[PDB]
RNA sequence: AUUUUACCAAUUAAGAAGAAUAUUAUAAUAAUGGGUGUCUUAUAUUUUAAAUAAAUAUUUAAAUUCCGUGUAGUAAAUUUAUUAUUUGUAUUAUUUAUAUAAUAGGUGUAUUAUAUUUAAAUUUUAAAUUUGUUGUUUUAUAUUUAGAUACAUAUUUAUAGAUUAAUAUAUUUAAAUAAUAUUUUAAAAUUUAUUGAAUAAAUAUAGUAAGAUUAUUUUAGUUGAAUUAAUAAAUAAAUAUUUAUUUUUCUUUGU
């Protein structure tokens, strides 16, 4: 049996009275305290914390005219994906933003469509070679890739796509 | 020699690690932990402590 | 304490004095600085040549099988082994000649050893058996 | 810094190291969280503050309801240095050194034994250490010092055989050590220019001795003018003469001239 | 059923008035005008002066 | 270690019990305190008690913290005209226990109403509060003092200007009804094509 | 006109020859009962007998026999011998005290849920016995200190069948020759003596009642089965330690 004695000896100053004066009583008290605190943190703390945050968000929504039920359902529908912690943070520190979220949920704005399944380009069915050129599907994939490259932030590569695709022609030395 | 490494920071704080019969790889790891931490505070990791 | 133990690193300050000594403490200059005792291999006994002098023709090197001679020196009398040389299962399979010394710290001549006696390559199991029997 | 060693304490205790204990540290007095056991995070300011302020008052801490000794007084700091010099160098060795110096001008040291040489060196070292310790309190008390102790400031140095610097001599150089490794943490009163601060302190105390002598002379002259008669006490006359001769000789020994 | 009592139960007695008025309480005294001694009002000295007149 | 002194206040003690409206504790805020008016004409007792408690305990605030006991002052008016559905004023029991043996007092809602109409509202507020705060005497007593009950319509709280709090009961619901039949309006283009 | 609320806190350096011809084995050479503050004589100062005892023994066969309680000279006077205070503190190891104490005048609270300081949220302590696994039984004031014994291993000299009841028969492959020990406290009065129910021996033994049995952070199988006294019938099952079978298949499977 490994009784946590040498570790819990240093926390006896937090206790009072006989538990702090004597050793074994304080060690038993600290052992029981740590065990019950671990049990509560594992199996019962999250329930109370999430209930508190849910009640705060529900009160913030009721001050605007809705409830936690409808707000949560419409957030899931509109696919906003905001955790209750973030909802509470917005309700407490960004009331205008939270009110705008509520107005979005209340309005008849079309929610985004489901993600489109990855399709195959029409050129993949073309005979190649038809009889030193690139595959048409591969060229279209490269064009879409360069488009996505230029779409993310501003960079010195330029907005045009043909000149950036034809970089191997530039790197090629004229024989 | 005291089998321990000490880190003295730019605010007088001192952080010591025990390296008795500890491999040099572990010694290097503890030294990098020393140079990585600032040793200016100690706060838990919770939803209320995410933002300082 | 144990390495994987919570009691191992609860002494987080005070073990060292912030102020260093003025006679023996020094700063690390850089990679070209030769630290006293620094060695990549773990040497619990860091004894070197000067502190623990070795007496042999050559310093034991990975190129040389044994630090002693391999062929009789033409300027020193060579004495063959009293009994003929046989190479057994554990012998070094190489000729070993030791430079016999005199009481005046001068090499007198060179005498060949026996690989069965001084060529049986050591083994930790047998060394540990001997040591354990002696200490018990 | 509160419990271990104060500002003018000659003691040296590492506040985080329990080197004055006959038992392993079982209970930690200053504890804020249950996680302070397996990793007390000591050395951080916000926790070592709690620990060192929960520590009890020691003999030098002078707890609140208990009386606190007068330490910042020049009239106490000077006899401290004098008693340290007497504890370092005995009277017989002091007389032998004085005779040897007045006879050979620091040239016949061969008569002294190696043990006596080492005693003199250790005494000079301890005097330098205690001067480095008392330097802040001395610079604090230089304002309201008295002439007797201002002269004892040089008397103690002469007795300890330490020539004070002026812009043997042991206060001329600093302790060797690279500035990148020397201790510089705040909260610990440690001067870094000892030959530069003690020299200006000697200049200031010379000016203060001159001011005190002039104040005594002016007070005597004003008293004589108020009495409208030249009737001086024999005690006061003898005291003035002997103090003038003493300050002259003891400042000439160190090398300072008014 | 009797058991050891914690230090808190040992300090409950000083909260009552019975403990305060018994042990820790000061006196109302003055100086005997005839003996120059501390004297409580009501109790006198053996001397002839203190018996005839009450100091 | 925290320590609560045994020498606490008592009802027989001459110092008496305090008013949380007058206290100045740390966990008691008074800046964000609004005054609401709640008319109880027709509204049922448990519903009006829940609506009042949700504003008393400060649960309607987004920054509500269980420790900090902050809330709004609700002034309930026309408690004498409160309405409960039939047979409840006679059947609903209110019981309690006293220190004497066999002292199990059991009174009807009618009896408590003819004694004092405010007692019913106070009892239901106590129940709605103890539903969530029963552990700490502070958290279960301090909210109740923020309710200002008044039997008749008159009240001295005219300076605070109580706002007429509006609240909707969770009972309102429209059961499906028959689709009404009406004549259809046609269109010339529809008749053409 | 006097005039500082109640409650709430802490073990640490140790001053001193107040630590040694010190404890326990170890000496193979002496020995007529030791009694100093002692001290006349002894019809009054006598203990002896062919056995297992202050003398103590290098093996596993066979064999009497209704649990085989078992091994013989290695040398014939040969060097396994009952040793002891100093010509090494005898040497070599091992162990060792229970006298002496200034420490803080207030961090959480003040109408009552029990340490982590933003106030809430959490609980009644452990170890054994109860197999109908409890609400049954028993123990624990605290501090310090004693307290319990199956060898996790095998390097060249080197060489290892069986089988009939027996006389016999022998055409089949290996091997790291090493033994010594095996919880603790107790559950009972008979024994062997002595002195007028006590005294001193017996780890004697109880098919054996009951309890205690010192060492965290770990890395792989079954959670109610099995149950045939006794001529030629494939096989008891669980638990645990080591250890072995890579065959097909649409995925899976602790045999
Ligand atoms: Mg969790
Ligand atoms: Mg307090
Ligand atoms: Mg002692
Ligand atoms: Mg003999
Ligand atoms: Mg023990
Ligand atoms: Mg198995
Ligand atoms: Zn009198």
């Amino acid at each position: 049996h490994y009784r946590a004695k040498l570790e819990l000896d240093r926390i006896r100053s937090m206790l009072r009275g006989r538990a702090r004066l004597e050793r074994k009583v304080g060690l038993k008290r600290l052992f029981f305290l740590m065990r019950t605190q671990t049990r509560y943190r594992v199996e019962q703390q999250a329930h109370w914390e999430r209930a508190i945050v849910r009640k705060n968000v529900d009160s913030a929504a009721r001050e605007h005219g809705t409830g936690w039920q409808h707000l949560r359902n419409e957030l899931g529908r509109q696919n906003v994906m905001l955790l209750p912690r973030s909802q509470q943070l917005l309700a407490q520190y960004e009331p205008l933003a939270f009110r705008a979220v509520v107005e979005l949920c209340a309005s008849r704005i079309p929610p985004p469509p489901p993600p489109v399944v990855a399709s195959v380009p029409e050129e993949s069915y073309t005979l190649w070679p038809p009889a030193s050129l690139s595959h048409p599907a591969a060229r279209v994939e490269l064009r879409c890739g360069v488009e996505r490259v230029l779409r993310r932030g501003p960079s010195g590569l330029g907005n045009n796509v043909n000149e950036l695709i034809d970089a191997w022609k530039e790197f090629d030395v004229s024989p | 020699p005291e089998m321990a490494i000490t880190g003295v920071y730019r605010d007088g704080s001192e952080r010591s690690y025990n390296t008795k019969n500890l491999s040099p790889m572990g010694i290097f790891l503890r030294l990098n932990n020393l140079v990585s931490t600032a040793n200016d505070y100690d706060q838990p990791f919770c939803a209320s402590h995410l933002h300082f | 304490s144990s390495i994987f133990s919570p009691r191992y690193d609860w002494r987080t300050s005070g073990v060292h004095d912030i102020a260093p000594r003025d006679e023996g403490d020094f700063l690390y200059q850089g990679p070209q600085h030769v630290l006293p005792g620094a060695h990549p291999l773990p040497l619990h006994h860091p004894h070197n040549t000067i502190t623990r002098p070795v007496i042999s023709p050559y310093i034991p090197s990975p190129q040389r099988s044994h630090p002693y001679f391999t062929a009789p020196l033409p300027e020193l009398p060579h004495f063959s082994t009293t009994k003929p040389i046989v190479y057994t299962y554990g012998t070094m399979k190489e000729r070993i000649i030791a430079p016999v010394f005199n009481l005046k710290n001068e090499v007198i001549y060179t005498r060949e050893l026996d690989p069965f006696i001084f060529g049986m390559y050591p083994e930790v199991e047998e060394l540990s058996k001997n040591l354990t029997y002696w200490m018990v | 810094v509160y419990g271990g060693s104060g500002r003018g304490d000659l003691l040296y205790e590492n506040p985080d190291a329990r080197r004055h204990s006959g038992r392993a540290l079982g209970v930690l007095n200053g504890v804020r969280h249950s996680s302070q056991a397996t990793m007390p995070e000591s050395g951080q300011l916000y926790y070592r503050k709690l620990i060192l302020h929960s520590r009890p008052p020691n003999g030098s801490c002078a707890g609140l309801q208990r009386h606190c000794h007068d330490t910042c007084n020049w009239s106490y700091l000077i006899p401290s240095l004098h008693r340290c010099a007497e504890s370092a160098i005995s009277a017989k060795l002091w007389e032998k050194m004085c005779q040897l110096g007045l006879e050979d001008r620091s040239k016949a040291w061969v008569n002294l034994t190696q043990y006596e040489r080492q005693r003199v060196r250790d005494g000079q070292n301890l005097y330098r250490y205690e001067v480095h310790q008392r330097l802040p309190l001395l610079e604090e008390s230089i304002g309201w010092a008295q002439l007797d102790d201002l002269l004892g400031w040089f008397r103690s140095a002469r007795r300890a055989w330490v020539r004070l610097p002026t812009s043997s001599s042991a206060m001329s150089c600093r302790l060797e050590g690279h500035a990148d490794s020397r201790d510089t943490t705040p909260g610990r009163n440690q001067v870094f220019d000892t030959p530069e601060r003690v020299e200006q302190l000697t200049e200031a105390t010379v000016h203060r001795i001159r001011e005190e002598l002039q104040r005594l002379n002016r007070s005597e002259r004003s008293d004589c003018e108020g009495s409208a008669a030249m009737r001086a006490s024999a005690r006061r006359l003898a005291r003035d003469e002997e103090l003038s001769r003493c300050v002259e000789e003891e400042l000439g020994w160190h090398g300072v001239a008014l | 059923p009797k058991r050891k009592k914690n230090p808190m139960q040992l300090r409950r007695k000083v909260y009552g008035l019975h403990f305060k008025e018994k042990y820790l309480k000061m006196e109302e005294w003055y100086y005997c005008p005839l003996c120059a001694e501390p004297k409580k009002p009501g109790e006198w000295c053996r001397r002839e002066d203190c018996r005839q007149i009450k100091p | 270690a925290p320590f609560k002194s045994v020498l606490r206040r008592h009802k027989h003690h001459p110092e008496g019990l305090p008013l949380y409206n007058d206290m100045s504790k740390q966990w008691l805020c008074r800046e964000g305190e609004r005054w609401w008016l709640l008319d109880a004409r027709g509204e049922q007792l448990p519903r009006v008690a829940a609506v009042a408690a949700q504003y008393i305990t400060g649960q309607h605030r987004p920054d509500f913290t269980p420790g900090m006991i902050t809330g709004d002052h609700v002034v309930i008016v026309n408690i004498k005209d409160v309405v409960m559905v039939g047979d409840q004023w006679i059947r609903v029991p209110i019981t309690w226990q006293t220190a004497y043996p066999g002292g199990k007092y059991r009174i009807r809602l009618t009896d408590m109403y003819e004694r004092d109409p405010c007692m019913l509202m106070w009892w239901f507020l106590k129940d709605e509060v103890n539903r969530h705060f029963v552990r700490k005497l502070k958290t279960r007593i301090a909210p109740l003092e923020k309710a200002w009950l008044y039997e008749d319509s008159i009240h001295p709280h005219a300076d605070k200007n109580p706002r007429p709090l509006c609240w909707t009961d969770p009972e309102v619901k429209g059961w499906k009804y028959r689709d009404p039949q009406f004549i259809r309006r046609w269109k010339p283009n529809e008749f053409m094509h």
